[PDB]
RNA sequence: GUAGAGAUUCUGACGUGCAAAUCGAUCUUCAAAUUUGGGUAUAGGGGCGAAAGACUAAUCGAACCAUCUAGUAGCUGGUUCC
RNA sequence: CAGAUCUUGGUGGAAGUAGCAAAUAUUCAAAUGAGAACUUUGAAGACUGAAGUGGGGAAAGGUUCCAUGUGAACAGCAGUU
């Protein structure tokens, strides 16, 4: 399946890049048929699709 | 569709044939010289080497700039190659010739590849961009192939 | 103008690959018939080098009297197994081989050179001709009888004892080796007594002896001229290229002259190295084989970690001086010098004081195990 | 008998000592394949993501010189006669031991 | 000295190229006689020119397009069966 | 018509040859599919490093934007894109 869409849709409406937007991959064949912002933000609530956190980046040695 | 040999028994013959195949028709023809006169089975079992760099496809007639390799032996020549996009083609079109064979009838233990035969198919051309705003052509050189099997 | 010799030899042309790896005799010393019956040849296998350190005897010289240090290339010699003999008759044109009498049996490993893959093979190489030695003995005896009767040259075929040499091969080397000595009748009946009979190196060299070292040498591929023939590089602003020719013709002739210097192969080839005096003949059946009289801590000529490439040489070693032939490991040539030597480093008896045994595998600086023990004391591992 | 499990010790040192820096990360994966080709005698070998995180840990440059593999011969969903390998890593103190056998 | 604007040398790469002028290193200038967008004016024996006969749509010691024009050529090539 | 560096068109040897090498770099598993090195997902390793390979505009282009399908031609290799 192709989910260029559903990844443009995520990000959208998660507020972040496509590089945060993750989909689980055990659940393919359900994100391939959201086809909608009302469906994106449903796979959200479900879990489906999340945001990932931001790579780290500390100010330990900074400070120090 | 006319043949250009009928070397064989029509009742106990099969053919195929394919037109403007979009494979080579230098490499088309040095496996169709390769695989003429030897029997189905060993024709399937040869291609099938080729396919897996066990055995290789001698180059006879263009054989400018082909490297060599000990694979040629067999054949008495320095010169061969594995041409797998011709070597598909010729599979395909034997397994045609085997099932029209099995729809005739043939006994399918004495097929021997009577006769196979390449032919230029007309070139489809596309464009290269050369140094100082030249264009140039950039032709394809696609291939008919036709295969005649019969019984020994 | 500005002239300068021209850069390589002509002599060794064509620079191809050699046809063959063993390295074969062009030219075996002139016969003589009073000298009693003698080998000509033998083969061995280059185990590696090392250097030695001998007081030179040479009256005049700045250093008489004096250490000097000299490098060695110890060449494993194995006694060689004598399974048969071929006699060449002298015809107008040439020497021509008139038949071949082979032993009654034969060794896997000479059997082995005659075959591709002696596993895969059945074996049977010289089964008819066994049948044939012990039918009646009357065919053999024949056979001896016309090479006595007629041919004025006799060789006798050897091949090398590869089984007992770390060398990963199992094929043995053969080699026709001309027999010198009085009279036809004595060379057979020597070659006949000397069937699957073991020849050593001492009785075919002695110590101080100049002989000639033939072989083939370490390939080096396909090279440019400037390192196939030492030509000058090109300028820095040479376009296309410096490490060339500038100039390989002139028109009229309008081709390319057999005598420019052209990239091709430059490694792999025959060659034959002549004055190599023998400094030491060892034995493999003693523990001094590494030992002088200046030195004699029971030490064997083999460094630290064994030989690099090679191995343990257990067997008997030539310690010819200086460089020979080909790489490590690989079969060389021993032949009886074609000249007469009368020079003072020709006659001059050598007597090593010290040979190195400490390891070629790096900065060696133990020559023995026990050295290493008492220098390092206990270490970690050592103790426990 | 044909689905047998074995750890092995692949010394990925002497086979990466001549390897482009750009390459060795994926040549250390086909060496790996090889490797598990060759003592398996199967075509198919199916390599584990942990697996190749482990051998990409340290970069495209840098690959352990010595890795614990578990090679383990299984049936596919396929036909019943064809036989695969799966690659795996083993986490160990010392990586310098010898072949053994998993039950 | 960065951005920007240029192009000294390697007479480097390339030189049927990525490119009918480019690429790399190096180099010149970098707060003014600076660089530049858009609008507008100057048109071919004319314009414009810190001046090289330079630029004026890859065309410049007189641009391009069509016509006179199938211009003329003591010059070159060719000029068809027995 | 045998020529005119003739005109138009077609087709050769060179030749399966020169070549498809700037811009650091890809790997594992799964899904789809007849077919996966190029599609999608997950994981890992990297790059642009804010005078960016980010987010927008002016000129210019004109539907290239989006969704759903196709893989005949093009994407100088491939193609499910």
């Amino acid at each position: 399946a192709n989910l260029r869409t559903q990844k443009r849709l995520a990000a959208s409406v998660l507020k972040c890049g496509k590089r945060k937007v993750w989909m689980d991959p055990n659940e393919i064949s359900e994100i391939s048929n959201a086809n909608s912002r009302q469906n994106i933000r449903k796979l959200v609530k479900d879990g489906l699709v999340i945001r990932k956190p931001n790579l780290m980046h500390s100010r330990f040695r900074i400070r120090k | 569709v006319r043949y250009s040999a009928s070397p064989a028994l029509e009742t106990k013959c099969a053919k195929a044939r394919g037109a403007y195949l979009r494979t080579h028709f230098k490499n088309s023809r040095e496996v169709a010289f390769t695989i003429n006169g030897m029997s189905l089975k060993k024709a399937f079992i040869f291609l099938d080497n080729v396919k897996e760099h066990k055995q290789a496809v001698p180059f006879r007639r263009f054989n400018g700039g082909v490297g060599r390799t000990a694979q040629g032996k067999e054949f008495g020549v320095t010169q061969a190659r594995w041409p797998v996009k011709s070597v598909k083609f010729f599979y395909d079109l034997l397994k045609n010739a085997e099932a029209n064979a099995e729809a005739k009838g043939l006994d399918m233990d004495k097929l021997i590849i009577k006769h196979v035969q390449v032919n230029a198919a007309p070139k489809q051309r596309r464009r290269t961009y050369r140094a100082h705003g030249r264009v140039t052509a950039y032709l394809s050189s696609p291939s008919h192939i036709e295969i005649i099997v019969a019984e020994e | 103008k500005f002239e300068q010799p021209r850069h390589g030899s002509l002599g060794f042309l064509p620079r191809k690959r050699a046809s063959r790896q063993r390295g074969k005799v062009k030219a075996f010393p002139k016969d003589d018939a009073s000298k009693p019956v003698h080998l000509t040849a033998f083969l061995g296998y280059k185990a590696g080098m090392t250097h030695i350190v001998r007081d030179l005897d040479r009256p005049g010289s700045k250093m008489h009297k004096r250490e000097i240090l000299e490098a060695v290339t110890v060449i494993e010699t194995p006694p060689m197994v004598v399974v048969g003999v071929v006699g060449y008759v002298e015809t107008p044109r040439g020497l021509r081989s008139l038949t071949t009498v082979w032993a009654e049996h034969l060794s896997e490993e000479v059997k082995r050179r005659f075959y591709k893959n002696w596993f895969k093979s059945k074996k049977k190489a010289f089964t008819k001709y066994a049948k044939k030695y012990a039918e009646s003995t009357q065919s053999i005896n024949r056979e001896l009888e016309r090479i006595k009767k007629y041919c004025s040259v006799v060789r006798v075929l050897a091949h090398t004892q590869i089984r007992k040499t770390p060398l990963a091969q199992k094929k043995a080397h053969l080699m026709e080796i001309q027999v010198n000595g009085g009279s036809v009748a004595d060379k057979v009946e020597w070659a006949r007594e000397h069937f699957e009979k073991t020849v050593d190196i001492k009785s075919t060299f002695e110590q101080n002896e100049m002989i000639d070292v033939i072989g083939v040498t370490r390939g080096k591929g396909n090279e440019g001229t400037t390192a196939r023939w030492g030509t000058k590089r090109l300028p820095r602003k040479t376009h296309r290229g410096l490490r060339k020719v500038a100039c390989i013709g002139a028109w009229h002739p309008a081709n390319v002259q057999w005598t420019v210097a052209r990239a091709g192969n430059a490694g792999y080839m025959h060659r034959t190295q002549l004055n190599s005096k023998i400094y030491r003949i060892g034995a493999g059946d003693d523990a001094k084989n590494a030992s002088t009289d200046f030195d004699a801590t029971e030490k064997r000529i083999t460094p630290m970690g064994g030989f690099v490439r090679y191995g343990v040489v257990e067997n008997d070693f030539v310690m010819l001086n200086g460089a020979t032939p080909g790489p490590v490991k690989r079969v060389l040539t021993l032949r009886k010098s074609l000249l007469t030597h009368t020079s003072r480093k020709a006659l001059e008896p050598v007597s090593l004081k010290w040979i190195d045994t400490a390891s070629k595998f790096g900065h060696g600086r133990f020559q023995t195990p026990a050295e290493a023990k008492q220098f390092l004391g206990t270490l970690k591992k050592d103790v426990a | 008998n044909q689905v047998v499990t074995r750890d092995y010790t692949i010394h990925m040192h002497k086979r990466l000592y001549g390897v482009s820096f750009k390459k060795r990360a994926p040549r250390a994966i086909k060496e790996i394949v090889a490797f598990a080709q060759k003592h398996m005698q199967t075509k198919e070998v199916r390599v584990d993501p942990s697996l190749n995180k482990e051998v990409w840990k340290r970069g495209i440059r840098n690959v352990p010189h010595r890795l614990r593999l578990r090679l383990s011969r299984k049936r596919s969903d396929e036909d019943d006669k064809a036989l695969y390998t799966y690659v795996q890593a083993v986490d160990v103190a010392n990586p310098k031991m010898e072949t053994t056998v998993v039950e």
